[PDB]
């Protein structure tokens, strides 16, 4: 009880957190190497707005990066 | 302390003679009596403090301790039991032994004269061996024990015997009320414990408790020895780093010896190093009087302070422990707080003061006028009210630096100006 | 076992269910014992006994003292357990004479720095500073190795936290300022980063210390420490 957290995070780290890291890594891989206007065509802006919505829906820690 | 890493293995196993039993199941106020639960143990037998007790509240529990002593005089013990109307039929062994001591004595007493007569060392040292053997058997030959340790204290095993003998002498000669002979051991035991034989924690602590008792009976104004016990070893509330030791009076009588004989400028060194340290933290949980005397004082309470200070002085006058200075504490316990309360004050009533300490306002007035005569406060009486007024705001501290900060530089530039 | 599962997960709590069972084994080494009596060198099993009670926290230490003291059963079958923290002073004192058999300073000095942590939580704050400032061990544990130094730094922070819990802000500041003189608290827990400045250049020694550090549930909280 000096250092133990309440049980909600304890079940969601068992079953959910690998998937929120997979969504972060999935948005982070394509909007760097490929999708942005470092070239000249396929507009990224439909996707670029969604990562901030994801920080509010799931976990705020991704916004700083 | 650095010795206390050693004391922490032994865990209070001191070499007491009486084995923890005392005048048990007591009626009246306990922090007074609890000292005969540390003395009457580390200090061996302490029988004048049995005889003291009955005069305030009757006991028959002094009697079991009063069976068990011989070096005061064997037969004084043999009467106090008979006086309590006790059959003790088989007292046939002290008449056997203490008689046959007279038969043994007629040898040593003869050898003793003839040796100090000749001035011949060998006949005196074989006597000293025969006689330092003997003078632990009975102390009623008090002049013989006094003559024995007069010429030579260096016996065939020196410091080992000398310590238990000068201690047995410092103990017995206080019980004889031979205060001059105890004042001889005041000189000799304090050196013998400093020039220590082994420094074992079981005895090093007990030897520092034995430093109390030559100051304690106050026949010839001995409390000046406060100045000795602060110099002979480093400052401690109890001179034993084992916190299972507790004397209340060592600090009360130190507080008496500081204030009643020396200037109050000398008392806040004690308020730090003797009224706050690790032994004294345990002490502050326990003793009512000596707590009120300083904790209320240093907090600069005045209301609860000078009331509960005045309440201590009811428990002081109940003291039948022998001291000369019990009343100069009662005096100074009112003086010392008053100076400090009035130190930063605006306006105190002589009438409020006189209601508290239960004096008339005239007495309180001449008392205050004498506190101002002594120049322990700069104050002035509003005579119309009977209120007394301190009022230094002392503004403009600027000028204090200004003379010297140039008078330094003007005479110190002369240095570099020379050559 | 307990160092090698993620503490932020269900499996850690499922593995704490053995921490009573190790005590149920070593507590049995008392009623059934033949070695030479209890006092030759078997007394190791009741240093191993206190190594599962020395840390146990303020709430748990008062389960027989403020949580109803009179309500529980009182037979000799129960009183062996109801001795509780009195066993933690019985096992401070009785066998110091037998532990004085060992010349190894790096074993001899360690016990007192676990023992103070008993008094600090199970009794008054003074009784912790007592057994500390009797003992003067800092220069000795600077000659001793890091797994003994863990107990010195761990106990000294409690002498400051208990000072704040009594309200004496000066002696709280005096004790806590030593540990708070540098950002070292994560490396004093044994869990530092291989890089966090331009300094860090060791690698041979790091895997020795990752094998030599304290388990998760015995960590005192760092946000609490910094707030205190």
């Amino acid at each position: 009880a000096v250092s133990g957290e309440d049980t909600q995070d304890r079940t969601d780290r068992l079953l959910l957190t690998p998937w929120v890291k997979f969504l972060w890594e999935s948005y982070r891989q394509c909007l760097d190497l490929l999708r942005n206007n470092s070239r000249v065509e396929r507009l990224y802006h439909d996707i670029a707005q969604q990562a901030f919505k994801f920080c509010l829906q799931y976990t705020r820690k991704a916004e700083f990066r | 302390y650095d010795l206390t890493t050693r004391i922490a293995h032994f865990l209070d196993r001191h070499l007491v003679f009486p084995l923890l039993e005392f005048l048990s199941v007591k009626e009246i106020y306990n922090e007074k009596e609890l000292l005969q639960g540390k003395l009457d143990l580390l200090s061996d037998t302490n029988m004048v403090d049995f005889a003291m007790d009955v005069y305030k509240n009757l006991y028959s529990d002094d009697i079991p301790h009063a069976l068990r002593e011989k070096r005061t005089t064997v037969v004084a013990q043999l009467k106090q039991l008979q006086a309590e109307t006790e059959p003790i039929v088989k007292m046939f062994e002290d008449p056997e032994t203490t008689r046959q001591m007279q038969s043994t004595r007629d040898g040593r007493m003869l050898f003793d004269y003839l040796a100090d007569k000749h001035g011949f060392r060998q006949e005196y040292l074989d006597t000293l061996y025969r006689y330092a053997k003997f003078q632990y058997e009975c102390g009623n030959y008090s002049g013989a024990a006094e003559y024995l340790y007069f010429f030579r204290v260096l016996v065939p095993a020196t410091d080992r015997n000398a310590l238990s003998s000068l201690w047995g002498k410092l103990a017995s000669e206080i019980l004889m009320q031979n205060w001059d002979a105890a004042m001889e051991d005041l000189t000799r035991l304090k050196e013998t414990i400093d020039n220590n034989s082994v420094s074992s924690p079981l005895q090093s602590l007990q030897q520092r408790t034995w430093l109390i008792h030559w100051s304690l009976f106050v026949f010839f104004n001995h409390p000046k020895g406060r100045d000795n016990i602060i110099d002979l070893f480093l400052y401690q509330p109890q001179y034993l780093n084992a916190i299972q030791t507790m004397c209340p009076h060592i600090l009360r009588y130190l507080t008496t010896a500081v204030i009643t004989n020396k200037d109050v400028r000398k008392r806040r060194q004690v308020l730090k190093d003797l009224v706050k340290v690790i032994q004294q933290e345990s002490y502050t949980y326990k003793d009512p009087i000596t707590e009120f005397v300083e904790c209320l004082y240093v907090n600069f309470d005045f209301d609860g302070a000078q009331k509960k200070l005045r309440e201590c002085e009811s428990v002081l006058v109940n003291d039948f422990f022998l001291v000369a200075c019990l009343e100069d504490f009662i005096e100074n316990a009112r003086l010392f707080i008053f100076e400090t309360f009035c130190r930063i004050h605006q306006c105190i009533s002589i009438n409020m003061l006189a209601d508290k300490l239960n004096m008339t306002p005239e007495e309180a007035e001449r008392w205050i006028v004498n506190l101002i005569r002594n120049a322990r406060l700069d104050a002035k009486i509003d005579s119309k009210l009977g209120h007394v007024v301190m009022g230094n705001n002392a503004v403009s501290p600027y000028q204090q630096v200004i003379e010297k900060t140039k008078s330094l530089s003007f005479r110190s530039q002369m240095l570099a100006m020379n050559i | 076992i307990m160092q090698n599962t993620d503490p932020h997960s269900q499996e850690y709590v499922e593995h704490l269910k053995d921490e009573a069972q190790v005590c149920a084994i070593i507590e049995r080494v008392q009623r059934y014992l033949e070695e030479k009596g209890t006092t030759e060198e078997i007394c190791r099993v009741y240093l191993r006994r206190i190594l599962h009670t020395y840390y146990k926290f303020d709430y748990k230490a008062h389960q027989r003292q403020l949580t109803p003291p009179e309500g529980s059963s009182k037979s000799e079958q129960d009183q062996a357990e109801n001795e509780g923290e009195d066993s933690a002073v019985l096992m401070e004192r009785l066998c110091k004479y037998i532990y004085a058999k060992d010349r190894t300073d790096r074993i001899r000095t360690c016990a007192i720095l676990c023992h103070i942590y008993h008094h600090a939580l199970h009794s008054r704050w003074y009784q912790a500073r007592d057994l500390m400032l009797m003992s003067h061990l800092q220069d000795n544990i600077q000659h001793a190795d890091p797994p003994v130094q863990i107990l010195y730094n761990r106990t000294m922070v409690q002498l400051g936290i208990c000072a704040f819990r009594q309200g004496l802000t000066k002696d709280a500041h005096n004790a806590l300022l030593d540990i708070q003189s540098s950002g070292r608290a994560k490396e004093l827990l044994g869990q530092g980063l291989l890089l966090r400045s331009l300094q860090e250049r060791n690698q041979e020694q790091e895997k020795v210390e990752r094998r030599r550090q304290v388990p998760f549930h015995l960590h005192i909280n760092l946000e609490l420490l910094e707030c205190v």
